[PDB]
């Protein structure tokens, strides 16, 4: 039995191996007293102002709108110490763990950026880190290995299956399943057992909160539409979640569409995979015919992870949330037409929910509408690959 | 109908316990995988255990995570896998066959349908690693359905709930993951729980006899097996030499 329902709807669940479900039943008693208790609300609040710099701005774009009646707002996530939204989370978590009694910190990475939250939220708070990392995106993110190697972590990289985040993930829980008893599992989004996709939720969506009192206070209004990138879906269903009762507020959720839907080379399961069970639920996947999961593909490294969190299917299935996909090229002309026009370098991942927008402003440029854009982090790591694509056309 | 109820009638009727050693469907290849189960019975398996490759097992260790490597890198399917399934309870028709398996190769043609192919190819029963009782209902549902025992994993941290659960579920054998408190093995004896297999750390002769005197029906291999087909690639033929001598050796220990 649970505290809290595993399940949105049919997704979600606690998909584990039995020994694990302790571990998980451990975490969700500790959340849910966490969440009751003035004295925790307090430290992680300060922790988030006084550490991560929060409340984050919510910045206007004047220049990207012009000749249109989009107003475009953007939550700048991106400010957020680590330069992306996972600082929230893990500060969190991470006092979750002190919570339990706990000492070592185990994440999992794919982009890298997971694991140095993990790691800077592990430096800062005493705790032994050690982040599996599959062994080819160990090779193509040394930037970020290097970061998570600097504040104290231990980068493991993960060589069985594909070597990439899926089985960084599988690595992950299978060492917290013996050593859970001193070691607390800091999962990186808003998937896997429950409880973490509510955990996640609930320590990300102070992103949402924010963005609703400013916008009150610049506008007067609630935004017509919350706009988000999808990997795992923690940054959207943080910006999303205090608006879930609004309902005249759109939802809107963007998946990768790498090199186009059609080509099978993407990375949006929520709207073009399959159900099934993995990584402790079930979800919409990238999977064969068989069965067999498969990974996601992106220009942006951020938004691989194979899968989504059972509450945006969940809000999918009742129509609550909508959900598309932006391809590679539609996030680089995106990541170029904001450095120019407004001087913000978006992760290539934000540069989904952006590029999402712009069509939106661009297809219908006399209709009124505003619009808040998650931008989930910085793009600075990203001007090399940005720089690579551009020589190799011009 | 009745394979592990009739082989732990037998095993009782001649003071045994049951040796049951794991090994992955097609590794390091089909003809060569076929060609070791049938060296595993001839040489005293009481049951088989047999994995199916799955992309990401997240709860099998690194020997039988390679064992899954070989197997895709021979172009190993559940289709396939069920064709060997098929072959194998053509042989062996008494033998106990047991799947371990990953909740998403069960759910990915349809949970029932999963249950339905096993029933055809003769399978007596299913684990499904990544599935706790909690979350089983409707896998034992289909299981049942299909007279195929839903198998569960007692292990070294459950509380009392989780052994009634286990006990109450459970069918053929439970699965258990302990050091022998063989406290474990009397309440689930107390609770009529089907007959308990010993998983943990069977690599030795020695073991599969502690696991019989400590109460357990007998012991599953979960790795050694593997372990010698991995460490014998180079020649197939040291390979089923050494998994019969192995095998029998496991065998004549769990004779009490
Ligand atoms: C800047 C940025 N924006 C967005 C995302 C998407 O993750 P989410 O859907 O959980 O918000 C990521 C994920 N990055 C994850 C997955 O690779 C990591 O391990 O670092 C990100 O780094
Ligand atoms: C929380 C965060 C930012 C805010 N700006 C105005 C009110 C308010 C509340
Ligand atoms: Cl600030
Ligand atoms: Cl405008
Ligand atoms: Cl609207
Ligand atoms: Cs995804």
């Amino acid at each position: 039995t649970t505290l809290l329902n595993p399940y949105f709807g049919e997704f979600g669940g606690m998909y584990v191996p039995q020994i694990l479900m302790p571990a998980l039943n451990q975490l969700e008693e500790a959340f849910v007293s966490a969440q009751k208790d003035p004295e925790f609300q307090a430290q992680f609040a300060d922790l988030l102002k006084n550490y991560a710099g929060r409340p984050t701005a919510l910045t206007k774009c004047q220049n990207i709108t012009a000749g249109t009646r989009t107003t475009l707002y953007l939550k700048r996530e991106d400010l957020l110490h680590g330069g992306a939204h996972k600082t929230n989370q893990v500060l969190g978590q991470a006092l979750l763990a002190k919570r339990m009694g706990k000492s070592e910190i185990i994440a999992e990475t794919g982009a890298g950026q997971h694991g140095v939250a993990s790691a800077l939220a592990s430096a800062l708070l005493g705790l032994k880190c050690r982040i599996y990392m599959g062994a080819k995106d160990v090779e193509r993110q040394s930037p970020n290995v290097f970061r998570m190697r600097l504040m104290g972590a231990e980068v493991i990289p993960v060589h069985s299956g594909s070597a990439t985040l899926k089985d960084a993930c599988n690595e992950a829980l299978r060492d917290w399943s013996g050593s859970y008893e001193t070691a607390h599992y800091m999962l990186g989004t808003a998937a896997g057992p429950h409880p973490y996709p509510t955990i996640v939720r609930e320590f990300q969506r102070m992103i949402g909160e924010e963005t609703k009192a400013q916008i009150l206070d610049k506008e007067g209004r609630l935004p017509d539409a919350v706009i988000a990138c999808v990997g795992g879906g923690s940054n959207a269903i943080g910006m999303f979640a205090d608006f879930i009762n609004d309902t005249s507020v759109g939802l809107i959720g963007v998946e990768p569409g790498g090199h186009g839907i059609e080509t099978g080379e993407h990375g949006a399961p929520l709207k073009h995979g399959r159900v099934g069970i993995y990584f402790g639920m079930k979800a919409p996947m990238m999977q064969t015919a068989d069965g067999q999961i498969e990974e996601s593909y992106s220009i942006s490294a951020g938004l691989d992870f194979p899968s989504v969190g059972p509450q945006h299917a969940y809000l999918n299935s009742i129509g609550r949330a909508d959900y598309v996909s932006i391809t590679d090229d539609e996030a680089l002309e995106a990541f170029k037409t904001l450095c120019r026009h407004e001087g913000i370098i978006p992760a290539l991942e934000s540069s989904h929910a952006l590029a999402h927008a712009l069509k939106m402003m661009r297809e219908q440029p006399e209709k009124e509408q505003l619009l808040v854009v998650n931008l989930s982090g910085r793009g600075d790591k990203d001007i090399f690959t940005v720089h690579d694509i551009l020589k190799a056309r011009g | 109908m009745e394979r592990y109820e009739n082989l732990f009638a037998q095993l009782n009727d001649r003071r045994e316990g049951a040796f049951v050693p794991f090994v992955t469907l097609g590794d390091p290849g089909i003809e060569q995988s076929l060609k070791i189960i049938d060296t595993l019975i001839d040489a005293g398996a009481d049951a088989l255990e047999l994995g199916v490759p799955f992309s990401d097992p997240l709860a099998d260790g690194p020997t039988i995570q390679n064992a899954n490597l070989r197997a895709f890198a021979a172009g190993v399917t559940p289709a396939q896998c069920f064709e060997m399934l098929a072959l194998i309870r053509e042989k062996h028709p008494t033998i106990p066959i047991g799947l371990l398996m990953y909740a998403n190769l069960v759910f990915n043609n349809g949970i029932d349908a999963f249950y339905a192919r096993c029933e055809q190819v003769g399978v007596d029963s299913v684990l499904v690693a990544d599935v706790p009782v909690e979350e089983s209902a409707p896998f034992r549902q289909a299981a049942l359905r299909h007279n195929i025992a839903p198998i569960f994993i007692c292990p070294p941290n459950a509380d009392d709930d989780l052994l009634r659960q286990v006990a109450s579920y459970g069918r053929g054998y439970t699965y258990l993951l302990s050091r022998s408190l063989h406290h474990l093995i009397e309440k689930l004896k107390e609770y009529h729980a089907a007959p308990a297999l010993q998983g943990f750390g069977i690599s030795s002769p020695e073991q599969v006899s502690a696991a019989v005197r400590a109460g357990a029906a007998g012991a599953i291999s979960g790795s050694a097996i593997v372990k010698i087909i991995e460490k014998n690639l180079a020649s197939p033929k040291q390979m089923l030499a050494e998994l019969r001598s192995f095998v029998s050796a496991m065998k004549a220990a769990s004779r009490a």
